[PDB]
């Protein structure tokens, strides 16, 4: 049939430029000078939406700012300005043959300058330990970019086992990124130690961040 | 108002056979096609098979080649897919979409969306338990808490603050798999003049389980 395959696969582009994305056939979807190609934006926990059809137009309802362009078996999605909400991830489908497919993906990110975490460390509830387990959850929220690492410190002791780490996706207003890290622990492990420290080791700061609290 | 409506999510064990429902409504049942599409978190989309409800016709993928049914009611106005033997692979999100024709076909509309687990697991009921500082150092105007939700089985889980009182200032984290249990959390940050004042209780529901759990912080 007629594979599409998106170049790149993620893009990061600056508040007012231009964000060019590409959806590449392996056949040609052009029939009587009218092309068969569908452009959707999907944004993370929802289905996808109709924005380009025809590569040409424009879809009622949909904002000026998105358009496409191209014939044959190369076809581009350029977005100018970009705005903040224009982060999603954007596909590309071909009607020409069947079984119809879609294309691999890409995710538009938005660019700005970079941001220092705020770190918060919550001791485990009163609930938890009456189960006999023990929870200490540590947030991380509004920094950039997306790379960034957490630190366990038990007692001055890092301790790597029972973490769990979550990343979100970039925020729509703010374009920042949160993440929590859950240190999971029995109830035995939290009465035989006192002082539970998380760390955060981001760009933004040569040294990491101490958010600690004794029990 | 043409709407499509799906169950929320669905658990399967491998090898075994479940059957999705897809509802129509604002539009004649039999004048269009009903087709599928599968999304798996980080591949993508992609296309499972399209049937005609009329003469209940069916198109089908090779790669979902014997591995999807298909099957529609025309007096309920209803589109049903059956799958056989689903692997960890075949774990995704289910949607169904109204093909709309005007030379070039487009989706218009698209289905609320089925979360499909294979696992063996059996489903467990959510622990939630509040998160409160108890303590600080006066350095920040600004007051943040938190909600725990573990031990529950399989995703997703709807948290919100206050029964959806507060839209701003709350993150709702996803979840992360821990031995064959999911865990999540959430924050929220309110202003110092908010957190005496007003109180905040995390509101927890589980659509798999049918169960809802309220903790105050």
């Amino acid at each position: 049939d007629i594979v599409l395959t998106q170049s790149p696969a993620s893009l990061a582009v600056s508040l007012g430029q231009r964000a060019t994305i590409s959806c590449r056939a392996s056949k040609s979807v052009s029939a009587s000078v009218y092309s068969y190609m569908h452009w959707y934006q999907q944004k993370p926990g929802q289905p996808p939406k109709l924005l380009i059809y025809l590569a040409s137009s424009l879809e009622s309802g949909v904002p000026a700012r998105f358009s496409g362009s191209g014939s044959g078996t190369d076809f581009t999605l350029n977005i100018h300005p970009v705005e903040e909400e224009d982060a999603a991830t954007y596909y590309c489908h071909h009607s020409r043959e069947l079984p119809p497919a879609f294309g691999g993906g890409t995710k538009l990110e938005i660019k700005r300058a970079d941001a220092a975490p705020t770190v918060s460390i919550f001791p485990p509830s009163s609930e938890q330990l009456t189960s006999g387990g023990a929870s200490v959850v540590c947030f991380l929220n509004n920094f950039y970019p997306k790379d960034i690492n957490v630190k366990w410190k038990i007692d001055g002791s890092e301790r790597q086992n029972g973490v769990l780490n979550s990343w979100t996706d970039q925020d729509s207003k703010d374009s920042t990124y949160s993440m929590s890290s859950t240190l999971t622990l029995t109830k035995d492990e939290y009465e035989r130690h006192n002082s539970y420290t998380c760390e955060a080791t981001h760009k933004t700061s040569t040294s990491p961040i101490v958010k600690s609290f004794n029990r | 108002q043409v709407q499509l409506q799906q169950p929320g999510a669905e658990l399967v064990r491998p090898g075994a056979s479940v059957k999705l429902s897809c509802k129509a409504s604002g539009y004649s049942f039999t004048r269009f096609w009903m087709n599928w599409v599968k999304q798996r978190p980080g591949q993508g989309l992609e296309w499972i098979g399209m049937i005609h409800p009329s003469d209940s016709e069916t198109r089908l993928n090779q790669k979902f080649k014997d591995k999807a049914t298909l099957t529609v009611d025309k007096s309920s106005t209803t589109a049903y897919m059956q799958l056989s033997s689903p692997t960890s692979e075949d774990s995704a999100v289910y949607y169904c979409a109204r093909k709309d024709y005007d030379y070039d076909a487009w989706f218009a509309y698209w289905g609320q969306g089925t979360l499909v687990t294979v696992s063996a697991a059996k489903t467990t009921p959510p622990s939630v338990y509040p998160l409160a500082p108890g303590s600080a150092a006066q350095t920040n105007s600004m007051v943040t808490l938190g909600c725990l939700v573990k031990g529950y089985f399989p995703e997703p889980v709807t948290v919100t603050w206050n029964s959806g009182s507060l839209s701003s200032g709350v993150h709702t984290f996803p979840a992360v798999l821990q031995s064959d249990l999911y865990t999540l959390s959430s924050s929220v940050t309110v202003p110092s003049s908010t957190w005496p004042s007003e109180t905040v209780t995390c509101n927890v529901a589980h659509p798999a389980s049918s169960t809802k759990v309220d903790k105050k912080i």
